[PDB]
């Protein structure tokens, strides 16, 4: 017996990266998983390095980031790589989740990897939110203030919880120092959950774009998907290069180059672009608590896709009506993103409400109805 | 949804003259735009198989039907990875798109649902 | 509606009990005795079984050969068995050969030779029986189950007795045993099939009138057992089939919970992969076991004695890597007798039992065994109407109360035989006797 | 003579029926009490818990009414 | 020594009252007490430990 | 013993509820008892003992 199979440690690596039996027809949308692993590796390497030069104390934090930019050898690169890769991480994660929804990757027997995946997504949001505060610029402070004040909506104990989270009566030094410690930790937790969702997946194997079994026709992960992953790795690195070296601040907010000032409020307090759809959903509900619930529900509702999809067929490749509905759902999600950064003004207020209703009605009404009707059309149409 | 549900609802539609007059043409168009026939599949090849009931139905297929299904899946997988469509005899014609699996899964499900009912019987 | 069981007594205190069936041509007559191995001490353990052998070895009148011939000439057969609490000697014959058979039974019981030469001859036959029960796995399992559950108590002893006793049993102690125990007030003469009661009573007056009465005549089926939670493992990797019994202390014949325990037993029920219908049974355990191929068979039992009982299940399985699952799912179904059962399961089990208790009695031997058992354990034959009423009185909520005091979180006696590496240690088995979720 | 067994099918969902669930209702109750006692115990230290819940309990409630003397309090 | 039906001697360990409710209740009292102290200890530990995140003395001094 | 077992021990839900309620009681009473004991063995030494002078 080959050593890679005989030795228990080598055999675990073997089972995931080498002999792992894959469908022979995975398309390029199956490459986002390895891009997410790449983003995670970049964030760990750059993040640990930034931590060697960063000071978490509020009197020194912003200045330590300027020290990184100006004095540390290649500090500018490490900082820009870390900041831009956070954005790329969300592009890749939305693509990965989009793939999963389009191809029915959430259906049995893959409910567990999908459900762990939803938690990974929540952990990424928390990780990125806390990392953004560490700069302690104007957007850092004011973003932390408004987002942490949402917790004040928890009935009875909400205010006490906020003061507990802050370690004081407003966002200050205690908050910054605890966000540093937790920002360091959370990526390790995220790595663990990423591993868990892959172990859960390994019982059924990858799905494929046709939605059928691949047990009839398997390919080794290596060399086929190893070399196919390299193409998207280099495409990713080209995109990375264009941002990091030629336009490093394109995805950022200029106000984060102003040191945090609790007195002066910035003109507009917006989250980072990748959180904007959820912010639009929050704004849509007039009630504070209502808004917070809706915002959380917008992510947790992903957990019900296995139930509300009534199709007897996995994925959308052969479902014209589902494909159109999916298209509208995705574009609506992008419009929500845009509406998260407009001013609270007519006519965007009502538009945000309509788009929020559409977002939820996809899960609760449209997908159950469309999937029921398509079942009937497949059966009657092929008689 | 169970195959049973889908089949029963479809039969209600096919009974109603008005309903069938509207639904049947729509369903035929849907199937044409679906385009699974352009990869040489039959409709039943697309049904999710990773369930105890469906695994049991597949084991009950006659060997011939079972061997042919395997070939259609492998052939479709090859078209998928090559980004090609079936041509000529590989295209499933409407007359070839037979419901080979439906009778087996309906029997499997009939027993499974009867079992669930009888597990809940109350002596009167 | 079956014919009424007639009952008469003699002066010595011998009960005569009969149930006639004018549709059959054969008759089972016999003597049921409220005595068995449990009446021995440790020194004469095996005596009751020893006597059963010598009962057919010749009497004061007929030699062994004459005995053989007399029965051959009658046309039917004789049979005997000794259990822990009961001894039976019966004769199946033709209708008009009943007086002969009563006469032979009376002879072998009262007037047996017990000649030293025959004791010495059987002493080897019985020694060989010790090394051949080893094959009857169910019997091996149940004998160890009694030995451990009733550790160092009379019910814990085997019927055969130890090797040492077999070598030292004398005609003196044989005579003493049958003189002390085989008394008229402990004996029932039973007739089923083509028997007239009045004729049978006359035959009893003719043959069994000079039976000793005991000094202190207690009622029939009169008895303290202290159950031991414990295990016996008889691992044998060369056997293909594992045999496992699990039991708790059950109910006596006269318990108020006797019928409740029978209903509980029927909720779990039996299963056998070789029977076609078994895959479709309503029992939850049956479904789990058949769908997952966990066992070849299981058989629920509720064994009763005069003052105690064992309630449990006997499992056989070739699935040696899933013994853990089999035992786990079995004990989780027992848990549900405490936590979950409702009128749905209870009414179903009652329906099944109302028939089952009547179905069992389908031949003259089964009828005689039923009359004899009931007369020696309860002192009376219970009519089907009374049995139907006692079953009807069992509610779901009686079953729940019974299971909560008898099964839930209780010590078990556990015997495993064969490839039982996969059977976990005592604690992990006993931990399944409760549910942390409840 | 009986021509047919006499039974009905009770309503059921995901393998649960009302007879079974009704047996477990009390158990959910006790688990709810356990969760309640546990949760309250976990936040017994929280000042608001003392102020709003614990100090209002009759007799016992004075256990949680504690004032630092003004002479001993820097804040 | 040879017969497997002769149970080895367990009399040095056997309790006479092994089947009684009092017998079981005693062992559950021990288990329960252990669970009780573990719950009280966990609560104390969690409360004291997590209080580090509440405003420190220097923060409260400036309030 | 049977009664006690049946009410507080038999159902794990009840057993856990009893354990948690007992932990609550223990925690409160132990706190009070230690406070008093600590004050007696360190009598005259603590701030609370000299506070009255000031
Ligand atoms: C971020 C980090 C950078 C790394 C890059 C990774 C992106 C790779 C990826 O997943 O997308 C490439 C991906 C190529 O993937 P593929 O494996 O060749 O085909 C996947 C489908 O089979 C392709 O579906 P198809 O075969 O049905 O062809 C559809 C596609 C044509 O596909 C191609 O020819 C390619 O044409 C379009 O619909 C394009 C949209 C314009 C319509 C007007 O392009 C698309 O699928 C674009 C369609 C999306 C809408
Ligand atoms: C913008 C709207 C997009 C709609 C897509 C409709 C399908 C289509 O044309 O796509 C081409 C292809 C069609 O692929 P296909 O697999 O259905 O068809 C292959 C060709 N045949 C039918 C012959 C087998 O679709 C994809 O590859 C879809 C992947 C979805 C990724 C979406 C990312 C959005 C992120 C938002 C997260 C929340
Ligand atoms: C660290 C925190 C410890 C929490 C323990 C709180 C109470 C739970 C407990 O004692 O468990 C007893 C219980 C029961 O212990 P048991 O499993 O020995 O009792 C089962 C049998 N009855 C119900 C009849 C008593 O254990 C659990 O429920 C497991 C949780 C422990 C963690
Ligand atoms: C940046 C990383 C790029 C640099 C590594 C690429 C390999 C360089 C050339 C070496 C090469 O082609 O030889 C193969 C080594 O590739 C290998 O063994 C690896 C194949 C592809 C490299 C990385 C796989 C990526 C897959 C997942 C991406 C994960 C991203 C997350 C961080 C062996 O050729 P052969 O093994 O085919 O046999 C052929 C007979 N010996
Ligand atoms: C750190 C973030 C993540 C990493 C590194 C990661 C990595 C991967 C990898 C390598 C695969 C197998 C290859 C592939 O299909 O692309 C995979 C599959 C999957 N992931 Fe993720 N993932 C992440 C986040 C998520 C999230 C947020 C979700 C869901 C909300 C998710 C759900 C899934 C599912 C359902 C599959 C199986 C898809 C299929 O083959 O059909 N993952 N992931
Ligand atoms: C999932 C992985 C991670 C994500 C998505 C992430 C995200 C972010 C983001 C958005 C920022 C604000 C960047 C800026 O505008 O300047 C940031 C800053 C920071 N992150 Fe991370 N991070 C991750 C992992 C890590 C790790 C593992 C460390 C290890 C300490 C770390 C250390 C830092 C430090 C020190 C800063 C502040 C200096 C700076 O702004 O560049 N990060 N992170
Ligand atoms: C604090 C710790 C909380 C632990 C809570 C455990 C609750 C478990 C309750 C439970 O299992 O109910 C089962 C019951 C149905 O019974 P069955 O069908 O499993 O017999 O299920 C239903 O009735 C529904
Ligand atoms: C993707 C990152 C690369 C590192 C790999 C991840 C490290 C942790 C993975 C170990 C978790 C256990 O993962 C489990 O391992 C065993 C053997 O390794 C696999 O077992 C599989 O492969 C072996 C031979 O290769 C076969 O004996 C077995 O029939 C098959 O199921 C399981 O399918 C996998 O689920
Ligand atoms: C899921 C778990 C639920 C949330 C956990 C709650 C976290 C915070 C809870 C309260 C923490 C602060 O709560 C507070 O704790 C400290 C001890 O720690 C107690 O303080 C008490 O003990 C400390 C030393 O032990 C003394 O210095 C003090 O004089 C005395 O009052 C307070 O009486 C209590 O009000």
């Amino acid at each position: 017996m080959a050593l890679r199979k005989k030795n228990s440690l080598l055999n675990m690596a073997n089972s995931y990266v080498l002999d792992s039996p894959q469908p022979s027809n995975l398309n390029y949308f199956w490459n986002f998983g390895s891009l997410l692993a790449l983003c995670l590796v970049i964030q760990l390497a750059t993040g640990i390095t930034l931590a060697m030069h960063y000071t978490s104390h509020a009197s020194l934090a912003f200045d330590s980031v300027e020290h990184i930019m100006r004095d540390v050898n290649f500090g500018w690169f490490i900082r820009y790589a870390h900041a831009n890769t956070a954005s790329f991480f969300f592009i890749c994660i939305y693509a990965h989740m989009g793939r999963n929804i389009y191809y029915g990757s959430y259906k049995t027997p893959r409910v567990l990897p999908w459900s762990i995946g939803v938690i990974i997504f929540l952990l990424l949001i928390i990780t990125a939110f806390m990392g953004y505060v560490l700069v302690f610029g104007q957007m850092s402070l004011w973003g932390a203030t408004v987002i942490c004040n949402l917790v004040s909506a928890i009935p009875w104990l909400g205010e006490d919880i906020v003061h507990f989270l802050w370690g004081g009566f407003s966002v200050g030094n205690p908050t910054l120092q605890r966000f540093f410690a937790l920002h360091y930790l959370m990526p390790f937790v995220l790595a663990v959950f990423a591993l868990l969702h892959l172990i859960a997946l390994h019982t059924a194997g990858s799905s494929n774009p046709l939605g059928i079994t691949s047990n009839v026709d398997k390919l080794s992960m290596h060399p086929y998907y190893s070399f196919k992953d390299l193409i998207t790795v280099f495409a990713f690195l080209l995109m990375f290069t264009l941002f990091v070296f030629f336009s490093p601040d394109k995805l950022g907010h200029p106000d984060n180059y102003i040191p945090a000032n609790p007195m002066v409020t910035p003109a507009s307090i917006v989250p980072e672009w990748y959180l904007l759809p959820f912010y639009a959903i929050l704004r849509a509900i007039p009630d504070k608590l209502g808004g917070v619930i809706a915002m959380v529900a917008a992510i947790l509702i992903l957990l019900i896709l296995p139930i509300v999809d009534r199709s007897i067929i996995r994925g959308n490749a052969f479902k014209p009506i589902s494909k159109l509905l999916f298209g509208f759902f995705i574009c609506n999600f992008l419009l929500l993103g845009v509406l998260g950064q407009v001013h609270i003004e007519p006519p965007f207020i009502v538009l945000g409400q309509i788009c929020t209703i559409f977002y939820f009605s996809y899960f609760l009404i449209l997908l159950p109805m469309v999937s029921t009707i398509e079942n009937i059309f497949f059966y009657i149409g092929s008689l | 949804a169970s195959i049973t549900s889908v089949v029963k609802t479809s039969e209600l539609i096919l009974k109603s003259p008005l309903l069938s007059k509207i639904v049947v043409p729509l369903a035929k168009t849907y199937v044409k735009f679906s385009g699974y026939r352009q990869l040489g599949f039959k409709m039943n090849d697309l049904i999710i198989e990773e369930t105890p009931n469906m695994q049991l139905a597949l084991r009950r297929l006659p060997p011939t039907e079972s061997y042919d299904r395997v070939y259609r899946l492998i052939r479709a997988t090859q078209f998928s990875l090559s980004h090609k469509l079936a041509t000529g005899n590989d295209i499933t014609k409407p007359e070839e798109d037979d419901h080979y699996l439906i009778p087996y899964i309906l029997d499997v499900e009939a027993e499974a649902f009867e079992k669930d009912a009888l597990d809940n019987l109350e002596v009167v | 509606v079956s014919p009424k069981t007639r009952t008469s007594n003699l002066k010595n205190g011998l009960t005569i009990a009969s149930e006639s069936n004018p549709l059959v041509q054969t008759a089972t007559v016999g003597v049921w005795i409220d005595a068995g191995s449990r009446n021995e001490n440790a020194y004469n353990n095996g005596t009751a079984h020893f006597f059963e052998h010598l009962a057919f070895k010749g009497t004061d009148k007929r030699s062994q050969h004459q005995l053989e011939l007399d029965i051959e000439n009658m046309g039917g057969h004789l049979n005997a068995y000794t259990s822990r609490e009961s001894t039976v000697y019966y004769a199946k014959s033709f209708k008009d050969d009943v007086p002969k058979s009563v006469e032979i039974l009376a002879d072998i019981l009262q007037h047996s030779k017990l000649a030293e030469s025959a004791i010495d001859r059987e002493r080897e036959v019985i020694t060989r029986e010790l090394e051949e029960v080893n094959k009857q796995y169910e019997e091996v399992v149940f004998d160890h189950l009694h030995a451990t559950a009733f550790m160092n108590q009379p019910l814990g002893r085997t019927i055969l007795g130890p090797r040492e006793n077999i070598q030292t049993i004398t005609n003196t102690e044989l005579r003493k045993f049958i003189t002390e125990n085989y008394t008229a007030d402990r004996m029932v003469l039973v007739g089923a099939g083509a028997v007239d009661h009045d004729a049978l009573v006359e035959l009893a007056e003719k043959y069994f009138s000079h039976l000793p009465s005991s000094q202190s005549p207690v009622p029939l089926g009169t008895p303290i057992p202290n159950f031991v939670g414990s295990e016996v493992r008889l691992r044998d990797d060369t056997m293909p089939v594992a045999h496992i019994a699990i039991a708790v202390e059950g109910v006596s014949w006269t318990s108020e919970d006797y019928y409740t325990a029978l209903v509980a037993q029927a909720i779990i029920g039996n299963y056998d992969r070789a029977v076609g219908t078994s895959r479709h049974q309503g029992s939850r355990l049956s479904n789990i076991v058949s769908e997952n191929n966990l066992a070849n068979s299981f058989q629920s039992f509720s064994t009763s004695y005069s003052d105690t009982g064992l309630w449990g299940i006997y499992l056989t399985s070739e699935n040696t890597t899933q013994i853990d699952d089999l035992v786990h799912f079995t004990l989780k179904e027992w848990n549900r007798l405490s936590t979950s059962v409702s009128n749905l399961q209870v009414e179903r089990a009652k329906s099944q039992l109302k028939a089952g208790l009547l179905l069992s009695l389908d031949g003259t031997t089964y009828v005689a065994e039923d009359i004899g058992r009931q007369l020696t354990t309860l002192g009376r034959r219970v009519t089907p109407a009374e049995v139907e009423a006692k079953l009807e009185a069992v509610t779901e909520h009686d079953v729940r109360a019974w299971a909560q005091k008898t099964l839930y979180d209780k010590d078990i006696a556990l015997v495993g035989l064969g490839p039982i590496e996969g059977l976990y240690d005592y604690n992990r088995i006993r931990n399944d006797m409760s549910m942390m979720r409840w | 003579y009986v021509k047919k067994p006499s039974y009905k099918i009770v309503p059921h969902f995901l393998g649960f029926n009302i007879p079974t669930v009704s047996k477990w209702i009390p158990i959910f109750g006790i688990w709810g009490a356990a969760a309640g006692i546990g949760a309250l115990f976990l936040i017994e230290g929280v000042p608001r818990t003392r102020q709003d819940i614990l100090s209002k309990i009759p007799i016992i409630g004075e256990h949680w009414i504690r004032e630092i003397p003004a002479s001993d309090n820097p804040f | 020594g040879k017969s497997t039906y002769k149970i080895p001697d367990f009399t040095p360990y056997l309790k006479k009252d092994r089947n009684t409710d009092a017998n079981r209740l005693f062992s559950y009292f021990m288990i329960g007490s252990f669970g009780m102290l573990s719950a009280a200890g966990a609560k104390a530990t969690v409360q004291d430990f997590l209080s580090n995140m509440s405003a420190s003395a220097d923060v409260l001094a400036m309030a | 013993a049977t009664t006690f077992y049946n009410v507080f021990v038999k159902r794990n839900s009840a057993f856990v509820a009893t354990i948690l309620a007992s932990a609550f009681v223990f925690d409160m009473t132990f706190e009070t008892a230690i406070d008093n004991f600590w004050d007696r063995i360190n009598a005259g030494k603590q701030w609370k003992d000299i506070r009255h002078k000031y």
